[PDB]
């Protein structure tokens, strides 16, 4: 099941909300 | 990284904030 | 304003889709 | 930046890919 | 402003929920 | 089409059902 | 199941974005 | 894996669409 | 509650409507 | 009004995340 | 309430918390 | 179909285009 990929989708929405005008770097693999 | 930390167990918004610019 | 805030929400989703394993930097600016 | 470029008129996924890492 | 584009994004989510196993065509125009 | 019909006044889930296969 | 339900929700959003003006057809089997 | 959390996010979206102007209470408890 | 009802198996839109105000 | 409908969809997702275990009460009227 | 407050300008996270239970 | 192809592993954007009209 594609769980990590679907989880990442929610993670970026949560970063968008919390980081505000700072923005964020999403770096899945690292 | 974030996927390891946050897709296994729930991260709070405070925890997620550590990934902000 | 709110329109840009809502738009930004969709932008990050489209970036997530298109950038794949590379990821992306989002800066409102 | 991205909001200026892409919130007034539509950006294709190809145009958005410019913002990838 | 990209309002029709953003609306369509919400529309397809609504159609997904309403249509269930029937599925749907989305044909903008 | 659906965008014209539903992007100014809200289409109910009941109305949206007409677009299902 | 649930899982497949949640997955389909993300699938329709990706189709919406990648298909653009073409639109798409979503038919869970 | 945080599927209850992820399921909840989709659940509130679905509730939002079903409830309309009625609104809703969401309690995970 | 709703998470137990609706996250183990899929709730129909009618079942969801239970939770409206 | 669709604009309010789309905004509300984003509102409930943000409330979902920020309220956590408290849950929330969405009452637009 | 929330629509008049938060759909007309961007609400902060603390402002959104007013609507938590 | 799409659920079998794309919910068991991650579909590429090209694979997703199979389902465009
Ligand atoms: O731990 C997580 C994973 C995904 C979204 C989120 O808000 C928290
Ligand atoms: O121009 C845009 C704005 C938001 C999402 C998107 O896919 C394109
Ligand atoms: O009229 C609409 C527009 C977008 C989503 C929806 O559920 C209804
Ligand atoms: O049972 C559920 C869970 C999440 C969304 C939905 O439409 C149904
Ligand atoms: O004012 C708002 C409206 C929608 C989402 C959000 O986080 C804030
Ligand atoms: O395989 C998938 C599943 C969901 C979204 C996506 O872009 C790809
Ligand atoms: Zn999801
Ligand atoms: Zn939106």
């Amino acid at each position: 099941f594609v769980n990590q990929h679907l989880c990442g989708s929610h993670l970026v929405e949560a970063l968008y909300l919390v980081c505000g005008e700072r923005g964020f770097f999403y770096t899945p693999k690292t | 990284g974030i996927v390891e930390q946050c897709c296994t167990s729930i991260c709070s918004l405070y925890q997620l904030e550590n990934y902000c610019n």
